[PDB]
């Protein structure tokens, strides 16, 4: 089976900036060589096929070259819905194989999030369990801080957080942290809070609400 | 337009098996060959196999050919695969995809095969009410195995939605939430409603988010 390895295996650059990617096979292929993008919980799309011939409708902003061992991809101006991971795969040999990936990132400015809290529903209370809900919308860089506050006593459990890949239009992130009490253990405070830390907040940032409102 | 829809997926006990179907439409199936590839959670793309028109040329990767059968039939413009004696390595998202030009031209969504001892369960949906920019959502609660997709208004609204990967609970079950941020002025106007698909256990929730 042919071998075939991408370099770099990751990078991160600005919207406007030229990006080249390599792809080397273990033997001479040819021109038998495609390029495929992933982008984040998408399915692979064709974008070069033949080394160097664009699919129809992708971006003219995209290219291929190369010949027998060496190949090369490349993106001549940066987008935000660039954001994925990029594949070569090798056309000339059974079984064809596919490189391993590059993961491309986009670096932007700073953005503060958009802090969001939201009670549990009437609908899961019926049911004796209460879940807690802060959002945490578009903001740079990922690293973030979220602490719960329950009757300004700190919580030291029962909270989950879950965060998005790079928006493909702001190249943002999203992270949501979501805590889970019984209704008997909900019932007996009346503040909840969520405070957050971030780069793009001066200060740490508290959505609260009080139970019954 | 060409399209490729992938079923049978979903839960497989280990060493057991299942078949998986890709129904196509808008081309000619009886005249191009077809593929499969796969991918785990989290890795890259890994060819199975191809099977030409006619059914006489079908080829596999070495390593797999023991675990995978490809066939087709061209009445019904359906492609096939036979997942034999599965083991925790084979848990990955099964793509069907058309050899064209070869290079791989159309890819279907594809379909998530989970190898496991657990059972399936189907999750409970509840809002995330509202209360110049409001965000609403929906919580996704207490579901095996792995996906989920959402929609709002049955896919009519799409800016500002972020859908958040699961998240896996203390329980062994997976949690997820599902948010959009809309104008403040449209929460007492437009109707908001999320749709849930659990494909395992073939749940269908259509929840109204309402302030």
């Amino acid at each position: 089976d042919i071998q075939m390895t991408q370099s770099p295996s990751s990078l991160s650059a600005s919207v406007g900036d030229r990006v080249t990617i390599t792809c080397r096979a273990s033997q001479d292929i040819n021109n038998y060589l495609n390029w495929y993008q992933q982008k984040p919980g998408k399915a692979p799309k064709l974008l070069i096929y033949y080394t160097s011939r664009l699919h129809s409708g992708v971006p003219s902003r995209f290219s291929g070259s190369g010949s027998g061992t060496d190949f090369t991809f490349t993106i001549s101006s940066l987008q935000p819905e660039d954001i994925a991971t990029y594949y070569c795969q090798q056309g000339s040999t059974l079984p064809f194989t596919f490189g391993q990936g590059t993961k491309l990132e986009i670096k932007r400015t700073v953005a503060a999030p958009s802090v969001f809290i939201f009670p549990p529903s009437d609908e899961q209370l019926k049911s004796g369990t209460a879940s807690v809900v802060c959002l945490l919308n578009n903001f740079y860089p990922r690293e973030a801080k979220v602490q719960w506050k329950v009757d300004n006593a700190l919580q030291s459990g029962n909270s989950q957080e879950s965060v998005t890949e790079q928006d493909s239009k702001d190249s943002t992130y999203s992270l949501s942290s979501t805590l889970t009490l019984s209704k008997a253990d909900y019932e007996k405070h009346k503040v909840y809070a969520c405070e957050v830390t971030h780069q793009g907040l001066s200060s740490p940032v508290t959505k609260s609400f009080n139970r019954g409102e | 337009e060409v399209q490729l829809v992938e079923s049978g997926g979903g839960l497989v006990q280990p060493g057991g098996s299942l078949r998986l179907s890709c129904a196509t439409s808008g081309f000619d199936f009886s005249r191009y060959w077809m593929s499969w590839v796969r991918q785990a959670p989290g890795k890259g793309l890994v060819w199975i196999g191809e099977v030409n028109p006619d059914s006489t040329s079908i080829n596999y990767t070495p390593s797999l050919k023991d675990q995978f059968t490809i066939s087709r039939d061209n009445a019904k413009n359906t492609l096939y695969l036979q997942m034999n004696s599965l083991r925790a390595e084979d848990t990955a998202v099964y793509y069907c995809t058309r050899p064209n030009y070869y290079a791989m031209d159309y890819w279907g969504q594809g379909t998530l095969v989970t190898v496991s001892s657990a059972s399936t369960k189907g999750p409970s949906v509840f809002p995330l009410a509202p209360s110049g920019t409001a965000a609403l959502g929906c919580l996704v609660k207490d579901y095996f195995p792995e996906p989920v997709t959402v929609s709002w208004n049955s896919g009519a609204l799409t800016s500002g939605v972020h859908t958040f990967p699961a998240v896996l609970q203390s329980s062994g079950l997976y949690s997820l939430s599902s948010v959009v941020t809309v104008p403040s002025s449209s929460l007492g106007t437009q109707t908001y409603i999320c749709n849930v698909n659990h494909k395992p256990s073939n749940t269908k929730v259509d929840k109204r988010v309402e302030p």
